[PDB]
């Protein structure tokens, strides 16, 4: 099965420009037509444009076509979204997906993978990692043989973080909750994971914060306190 | 463009109940020649692209369970979610590739309706790295409830903040149905070291009575 891989999260100035890259796994763009899906928050799913790299033609919306331009790299099966003089309304998830027309010419393959998606954030904030701080299990976070411990994300700019723990050995009870923009114009989140009560002296309990925009990686460990 | 107009925008029902979405749109998506229908059903759940459902306006994608099921032709299409089970907890869009330019429907955000379930009330107080800096956060944790309707309130030494904390609600979780909520209370160390109790009071459907969780400094 053909997988496509996106470019990282990216903050970017008013008025820049930016590019969003899209691997098409294969080895070969064949006769797909490789689409741009914008999710903005409160807007749905949009339609942008799609690309066929093969015949070097591309179609848009109306709301993008005079602001985006759609490239490809077939040296390396590189799918590019060129966006122009964003503003604060393009913060959006970015998805690349092979998705096709009746109209133009799909060759078949009207659907296919989708890209993990690419969060851009339109913003002059700087770049800021995270502080990282244990949320420390106690009596007070305990209810019989179930108790909460977590990581306290804090002041980061812009999203996301990911956050694992045991790196990725802990799954089950983990919620990682939406990040709340603050009162300072950071972004704040908390991890929390439910553990049985009697593990809490003996099994150890790490969270794993990335933070890609800033490259901060940054492992705590949560004891109790 | 052919608009799709999706119904309903939110939908709560019951594990095991049959949940019906419905879209029309503008203009026929239907080829003459072959009598296919280019209308596809995506799911979306937290955190992951879309995931094609259906096809061809009732062709079922191959891993999809066969509970899911599209219907309609032309301009009218369904989406039929049978016995419906936790991991059914997702956004619906419909979607047209007739014509260009694409056009999804708005999405039909799916939420299941279980028992209701009180929270576990914890309480963390602030690290001391943290208080190694100005700033000091307090964390309310409301864990595993439904419904989503919760009431967090903070009292420092009794007096009712407002102002100086946000909360955070998780996606609907796919396994037990539940939310878990977080209320972080932040004081600068100055003005948390003035004070000895912190107070976070929950009021819930599945509680009792308003339950109160506390710690002193």
């Amino acid at each position: 099965q053909v997988q496509l891989v996106q470019s990282g999260a990216e903050v970017k100035k008013p008025g820049s420009s930016v590019k969003v890259a899209c691997k098409v796994s294969g080895g070969t763009f064949s006769s797909y037509t490789i689409s741009w899906v914008r999710q903005a928050p409160g807007q749905g799913l949009e339609w942008m444009g799609g690309i066929i790299p093969s015949f070097g033609v591309g179609h848009y919306s109306q709301k993008f076509r005079d602001r985006v331009t759609l490239t490809a790299d077939k040296s390396t099966t590189t799918a590019f979204l060129e966006l122009s003089s964003v503003r604060s309304e393009d913060t959006a998830l970015y998805y690349c997906a092979i998705l096709g027309t009746f109209n133009w010419k799909s060759g078949g393959n009207y659907f296919g993978p989708w890209g993990q998606g690419t969060l851009v954030t339109v913003s002059s904030a700087s770049t800021k990692g995270p502080s990282v701080f244990p949320l420390a299990p106690s009596s007070k976070s305990t209810s019989g043989g179930t108790a909460a411990l977590g990581c306290l994300v804090k002041d980061y700019f812009p999203e996301p973080v990911t956050v694992s723990w045991n790196s990725g050995a802990l799954t089950s009870g983990v919620h990682t909750f939406p990040a709340v923009l603050q009162s300072s114009g950071l972004y704040s989140l908390s991890s929390v994971v439910t553990v049985p009560s009697s593990s809490l002296g003996t099994q150890t309990y790490i969270c794993n914060v990335n933070h890609k925009p800033s490259n901060t990686k940054v492992d705590k460990k949560v004891e109790p306190k | 463009d052919i608009v799709l107009t999706q119904s309903p925008d939110s939908l709560a029902a019951s594990l095991g109940e049959r949940a019906t979405i419905s879209c029309k749109s503008s203009h026929s998506v239907l080829y003459s020649s072959n009598n296919k229908d280019f209308f596809a059903w995506y799911q979306q759940k937290p955190g992951q692209p879309p995931k094609l459902l259906i096809s061809w306006a009732s062709t079922r994608e191959s891993g999809v369970p066969v509970r899911f099921n599209g219907g309609g032709s032309g301009t009218h299409f369904t989406l039929t979610i049978s016995s419906l089970q936790a991991e059914d907890v997702a956004v619906y869009y419909c979607q047209q590739y007739f014509s260009s330019p694409i056009t999804f429907g708005q999405g039909t955000r799916l939420e299941i309706k279980r028992t209701v379930a009180a929270p576990s009330v914890f309480i963390f107080p602030p690290s001391d790295e943290q208080l190694k800096s100005g700033t000091a956060s307090v964390v309310c944790l409301l864990n595993n409830f439904y419904p989503r309707e919760a009431k967090v309130q903070w009292k420092v030494d009794n007096a009712l903040q407002s102002g100086n904390s946000q909360e955070s609600v998780t996606e609907q979780d796919s396994k037990d149905s539940t939310y878990s909520l977080s209320s972080t209370l932040t004081l600068s160390k100055a003005d948390y070291e003035k004070h000895k109790v912190y107070a976070c009071e929950v009021t819930h459907q599945g509680l009792s009575s308003p339950v109160t969780k506390s710690f002193n400094r």
